[PDB]
């Protein structure tokens, strides 16, 4: 299900080599100063140098900074974090905003952690070489090697593993015919279940047979893991093992969200610090997206302004859509953007003009094409000028219903007759307020 | 290095076989089954061109089916001229009748391999002719057939031309082919020469 | 230039001969010899049961209608035994670079 | 004990040298057809080494193959000349 | 896929004839499992045990002179032998593939059909070349077949599977003549003895002594060609065991340094012959200073196969050197492959590929002819190109249009 | 120039003798 979105057809802020501004600027038109911009703090976050540097990307609304946003985050791609949030979503009636905050940048930050494990399977055929009784004591009986016959799908190979495991192997139920997973250096055996060709038609069981193991018995398997740092804040908050933990009611309450900094920092970063310069992990930085920031509280602008200061925090790109407005939480308190003068200071604000008429109706045609319908000139033009008198996210939502008008009404294409019959069934609000 | 091309075997090569084992396994697989009889019966191959009869390995289930091989023996398109066609037609002063019957004789039994009908040529009974001179006599007698019943130009002199001049180079004495090696060597490094000059200009 | 020019011809084909590298027949390779027909091809195969590369092979009908499957020698036949690992999916590079990994599947 | 491990190691080579696999497992292997995808995912089938299939008309013009040791193909351009 | 198209077999009791040893087997088989001397003990005793005992006379005759059957009566005696013996098949139940040689005459080849179909009443018969198996028997179609039997050396080259009748190259130079220097060299060195045949028991002999041994007290064997048949045994043996091959040009500075090498006659006397055990195989590739014969004019092994390869049409001499086929005893010889393949080298004209075909390694290349006549005899195709019984009787015996 | 051209024309008149040249100049073969 393709499920086109509202704006999709973002792939990317769509500058040349150069770093200059184009028309077809993969899917987004126009705003040469905003995107070129966009680039720079773009190859900002991929040079990962620098930390708590916040955007913002002001502008009158309809100017699509989401849409930019968009676009630079697929231009980051999948492989950094990218964690959008509203300001909005800081009101949380369980935990404070300003560990919201802390938690969000947390997320925007990504680490990637490799793990290489060299382990060994295969049909076991256990057997123990008699050996004499240690040369150093007297006589009797001993044994000084334990031989495994591993067999995998490729072919069979011996491993005269360490006697001491000889507890492990009696432990769990390692009889010849079954696959063990053995490892390098711990040894532990964990045995994985019976074979397959043993798996008579008449026996009544499950997850007990496991196919054969394709592939050499010596096995060197390197996975790769992305987690994010709230990630590994989560997991080590919570516990886990006995503990009397299995209790429902005094239990069931797993909200407990609210977070300390001394685990946040200290311990976790110097873990992570550790798994990097070992060559375990690597630091992926990433960005917060932050739109609506004129909804924060001041209590929040006051905890940003700080957090930003940190060398740990990330990219922040903030999107306010108001003007000069009062700050939430403050009385009578006017600022531009309704974001605090003091937090104004530490953000790169990035100016947004109006869509040129001619850019507007690039927009629906875009539209019109990444929804899949073909739409005449006259009705383009029709489309274009009403998105020049009113808003113009009217006009792009004006195309499925006209398509879908069309396709009722015997035609395929949206002829002019059909977007004038639906800006008479749909109207904006501009007009709309002649109550 | 790339992939291996032999005909027959290499030198320490071996090929694997058909899987017969786990009879355990696999004793109710062949143990549901019988085996259709297999009977030394005797065979009829049509291509035979007489009566004789041989025996062979086949089951008792396809009695008949008189031979698969029978289907191979086809024979080459070799016209079968009379005597009066060639004493209209094909009459030639050097060439005879009966010098004609037994170059087309020859042609049927090893099917247009001149190369051993020369070879098996009977250059008592005929002076001595060469290869290119059967065929050119064979093609011209086919082509004056096909007309008068009613393919292509053969021409002796290509055969003249290709045959002595690749005699005398497979005759190359040691120095004067290391001589031609060596003129071959100049040449390409003439044509590297001329490619330099061409690409500074 | 002398008497045997090519000047001479009429209404037929004339086949053109491969110079500079004289040919065999069509069991030997094309970069080696000429025209290698690919029915005398060995290229490396896996086998169904088994999970290992049996190396450089080619399938062939041996009498009574069973078929077989010869085999080849080259490159130590060890590092073909480690090719497994290049086609389910320095002894790594070369296991690539020896082939285009044009092995066999099933 | 470096002794023994000397001698079950020579063993062990002693019995790699002899046969490494004989077997087709003609179970699946006799039916089944093979299969690859070359560096460009182009496929193509396995040819199989068939005896002589019978000729039902008068197709497979004689090749000649000793022949083709110094000889190629027939272009279809020529000198065009007497 | 049910191979409908494989292959038949059908009887054809292959007997491939040869100077030295006979061989025969049924078809489809890979090795024969007849193979004996082909001389009979004439007084007839044809068998490896029995051309071993002692009688009155037993005198040793070849019925092939030349690779040519001449005396039919030994003939067919050997064939009767054979089968009685050894296959316990009757005559009239399989038909036979017998070999013979290129060089085989009309009226022979009929006499030989018509004791094929008289006297045994053989269902079918089919008379191939030798070369043509041999051929066969590597799955070449074009080469140069370079016979080196006993009594012959000929590189016989075939075309799309036919011998060229005008290749040939009947050279004298064979196993009989390696033999014949050994015997001379022997005679020169020491006194040629029987093998056990007479040797009742031997003794421990320091190497260069001379030798001790008791005498048996059985029959004289007046017959002297049955002492150098029994002779020739053990020069044989002496050719195959020891008996190398040079490598070069056999100057007489690196055999007096190569390693020395041992051998014991029949009655324990040790000698050495690290020094010339070279010297008698140099007349086959280079026949210009045997001291047998010192004005003689013969062409060696590279030099009989460019001749040959010569005196063939030049559009297929590319087939024959690039598909040189090596067969025969003499080949089996140490060091003999090696050499051939170096002097058609340095011969062969450059820009013609030349190629050995590697079947040195077994001792198959005597059992070549064999091999391929099993190998045709197998094909389903080639059914139909047997003499049956009813072309004989028709009133034709005529295996010249047949084959 | 001084030595090239002197070599170039004793190549030109060794290339071809009579017509028997290895490089090139090979009657080609006829269909059959
Ligand atoms: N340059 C552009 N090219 C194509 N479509 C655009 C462009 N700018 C804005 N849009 C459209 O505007 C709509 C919403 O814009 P948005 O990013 O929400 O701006 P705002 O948040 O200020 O309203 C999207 O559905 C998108 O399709
Ligand atoms: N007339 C013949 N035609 C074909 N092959 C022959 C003929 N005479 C002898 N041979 C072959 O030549 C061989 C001669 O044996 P010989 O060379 O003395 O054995 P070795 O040299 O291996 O000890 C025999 O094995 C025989 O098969």
């Amino acid at each position: 299900t393709q499920r086109i979105a509202s704006h999709s057809h973002v792939k990317g802020l769509g500058l040349d080599e150069s770093g200059l501004a184009k028309q077809a600027a993969s899917g987004l038109v126009g705003q040469e100063n905003a995107r070129e911009a966009c680039g720079v703090i773009v190859e900002l976050i991929k040079s990962k140098k620098m930390a708590g540097r916040a955007v913002l990307l002001a502008g009158p609304p309809g100017t699509g900074k989401t849409a930019l946003a968009l676009a630079i985050a697929q231009e980051l791609g999948s492989k950094v974090p990218f964690c959008p949030m509203v300001g909005s979503e800081v009101y949380s009636t369980e935990i404070k905003k300003t560990e919201v905050l802390m938690e969000n940048f947390r997320r925007a930050i990504g680490l990637r952690i490799k793990e290489t494990k060299e382990v060994y399977e295969g049909e076991v055929t256990e057997l123990t070489p008699c050996e004499t009784e240690n040369p150093m004591g007297g006589y009797g009986k001993t044994i000084s090697h334990v031989i495994i016959g591993l067999k995998t799908a490729k072919g069979t190979k011996q491993l005269k593993l360490d006697p001491s495991i000889f507890e492990s192997l009696q432990k769990e139920r390692v009889e010849a015919g079954d696959v063990i997973y053995i490892e390098a250096n711990s040894g532990a055996v964990k045995r994985q279940g019976r074979c397959d060709t043993y798996a008579t038609e008449f026996d009544l069981e499950a997850e007990e047979y496991v196919p054969l193991p394709k592939g050499d018995v010596h096995k060197k398997k390197e996975i790769i893991q992305d987690v994010t740092l709230h990630d590994l804040d989560v997991a080590n908050a919570r516990p886990q093992g006995g503990q009397d933990i299995l209790s429902m009611m005094g239990q069931l309450m797993k909200p407990k969200k609210t977070e300390i900094t001394d685990k946040l920092r200290g311990e976790i970063n110097k873990v992570v610090n550790k798994y990097i310069d070992q060559g375990i992990a690597e630091l992926v930085p990433g960005v917060l997206f932050v739109d609506e920031v004129h909804m924060l509280d001041i209590e929040c602008f006051t905890y940003l302004h700080r957090a930003l200061e940190s060398s740990i925090a990330p990219i922040v790109i903030f999107a306010s859509n108001r003007g000069n407005c009062v700050i939430r939480g403050t009385e009578d308190i006017t600022s531009p953007h309704g974001i605090p003068l003091d937090l104004l200071d530490r953000v790169m604000i990035i100016r947004t003009m109006l869509y040129t008429p001619q850019e507007m109706k690039q927009i629906i045609k875009i539209r019109a094409q990444t929804e899949g319908i073909n739409i005449s000139e006259e009705a383009l033009n029709h489309l274009g000028e009403i998105g020049t008198k009113t808003t113009l996210r009217y006009s792009v939502q004006l195309l499925t219903p006209a398509n879908l008008l069309a396709k009722i009404n015997g035609k395929d294409s949206i002829e002019k007759e059909h977007v004038e019959e639906i800006s008479e069934l749909f109207y904006d609000a501009k007009s709309s307020a002649k109550i | 290095y790339a992939l291996l091309y032999s005909d027959k075997k290499d030198a320490p090569p071996l090929l694997p076989s058909d899987t017969g084992q786990g009879y355990r396994t696999v004793k109710a697989k062949l143990g549901s089954k019988k085996v259709r009889p297999w009977k030394w019966m005797p065979f009829t191959n049509p291509a035979r061109k007489d009566g004789a009869m041989f025996f062979h390995w086949r089951r008792a289930a396809e009695e008949g089916k008189d031979y698969p091989f029978a289907r191979f023996n086809k024979t080459v398109q070799v016209p079968v001229y009379s005597e009066q066609e060639y004493q209209l037609y094909l009459h030639d002063d050097a060439w005879t009748k009966a010098e004609t019957d037994h170059l087309f004789d020859l042609s049927r039994r090893f099917d247009l391999r001149f190369v051993v009908i020369h070879d098996r040529y009977d250059h008592q009974q005929f002076k001595k002719r060469s290869v290119e001179d059967l065929k050119e006599r064979y093609y011209h007698i086919c082509a004056k057939l096909a007309n008068v019943r009613a393919r292509r130009k053969e021409q002796l002199e290509r055969l003249y031309n290709r045959t002595p001049e690749q005699v005398a180079e497979e005759e190359y004495l040691l120095q004067e082919l290391r001589k031609i090696e060596a003129r071959k060597k100049e040449r390409e490094k003439r044509s590297q020469d001329l490619q330099k000059l061409i690409t500074a200009a | 230039d002398g008497p045997f020019a090519f000047r001479r011809k009429a209404g037929c084909q004339y086949y053109a001969p491969h110079l500079d590298q004289t040919g065999n027949w069509p069991w030997t390779s094309p970069k080696d010899g000429g025209l290698g027909d690919v029915r005398y091809r060995y290229c490396l195969t896996t086998l169904t049961v088994p999970q290992r590369c049996i190396g450089f092979a080619r399938r062939r009908v041996g009498r009574g209608g069973r078929v077989l499957l010869d085999r080849a020698h080259s490159d130590y036949d060890s590092v073909f035994h480690h090719l497994d690992l290049e086609m389910l999916s320095s002894k790594d590079l070369s296991q690539i670079l020896v082939n285009i990994k044009s092995c066999r599947w099933r | 004990n470096l002794k023994t491990l000397q001698e079950r190691e020579a063993r062990l080579r002693l019995e790699q040298e002899e046969a490494e696999l004989l077997t087709y497992t003609r179970e699946d292997a006799y039916s089944m057809e093979y299969v690859y995808e070359d560096v460009d995912g182009q496929t193509e089938v396995m040819p199989l080494w068939t005896p002589p299939t019978p000729p039902q008309d008068d197709s497979d013009i004689y090749l000649d193959s000793v022949m083709c040791l110094m000889y190629e193909a027939t272009p279809i351009p020529e000198a065009k000349l007497p | 896929s049910g191979g409908v198209y494989g292959g038949d077999e059908v009887g054809a009791l292959v007997f491939d004839i040869g100077s030295y040893t006979v061989r025969a087997g049924y078809a489809g088989e890979d090795c024969p499992k007849v193979d004996f001397p082909t001389a009979i003990g004439m007084v007839y005793y044809i068998d490896t045990n029995a051309l071993r005992v002692p009688r009155e006379n037993m005198e040793a005759i070849s019925p092939l002179k030349n690779g040519m059957v001449e005396d039919w009566d030994s003939f067919q005696a050997i064939l009767d032998h054979t089968y009685k013996m050894h296959v316990k098949s009757e005559a009239s139940l399989h038909p036979v593939l017998m070999s013979e040689a290129p060089w085989n005459t009309r009226a022979k080849r009929e006499k030989l059909t018509e004791l094929m179909f008289e006297h045994y009443n053989i269902p079918a018969f089919f008379l191939c070349k030798t070369a043509v198996l041999t051929a066969f028997a590597n799955g070449r179609s074009t080469g140069l077949i370079l016979d080196s039997g006993a009594t012959h050396t000929t590189a016989i080259p075939v075309h799309d599977g036919y011998v060229l009748q005008q290749g040939i190259v009947k050279s004298p130079l064979a196993g009989d003549f390696i033999t014949m220097q050994c015997r001379e060299l022997f005679q020169e060195m020491n006194i040629e003895l029987v093998p056990p045949y007479m040797i009742a028991s031997k003794e421990a002999v320091r190497e260069g002594s001379p030798a001790n041994w008791k005498r048996k007290e059985k029959l004289p064997q007046v017959t002297r060609s049955w002492h150098n048949y029994m002779c020739n045994c053990v020069i044989q043996d002496f050719q195959a065991s020891v008996l190398q091959v040079s490598d070069s040009t056999y100057d007489e500075q690196v055999a007096a340094q190569m390693p020395t090498v041992h051998y014991e006659f029949p009655n324990g006397y040790n000698c050495d012959f690290g020094a010339e055990r070279l010297k008698i195989p140099e007349g086959l590739f280079d026949p210009s200073n045997v001291k047998g014969l010192s004005g003689n004019t013969m062409l060696g092994v590279s030099h009989v196969v460019t001749t040959s390869v010569g005196m063939c049409d030049i559009d297929i001499r590319p087939g024959l050197y690039g598909s040189v086929i090596v067969a025969g005893g003499n080949t089996l010889i140490q060091s003999f492959t090696d050499r051939l393949n170096r002097e058609l080298s340095q011969k062969t004209p450059p820009s013609m590929r030349l190629k050995l075909i590697a079947n040195n390694t077994t001792v198959e290349r005597r059992f070549s002819s064999w091999i391929g006549g099993s190998i045709l005899a197998s094909l389903g195709t080639f059914q139909q190109m047997w003499i049956s019984k009813q072309e004989y009787e028709e009133g034709g015996k005529q295996c010249v249009e047949r084959k | 120039q001084i030595t090239l051209e002197n070599q170039v024309h004793q190549r030109i008149a060794e290339l071809r003798k009579a017509g028997l040249w290895s490089q090139r100049r090979l009657p080609k073969l006829q269909e059959a």
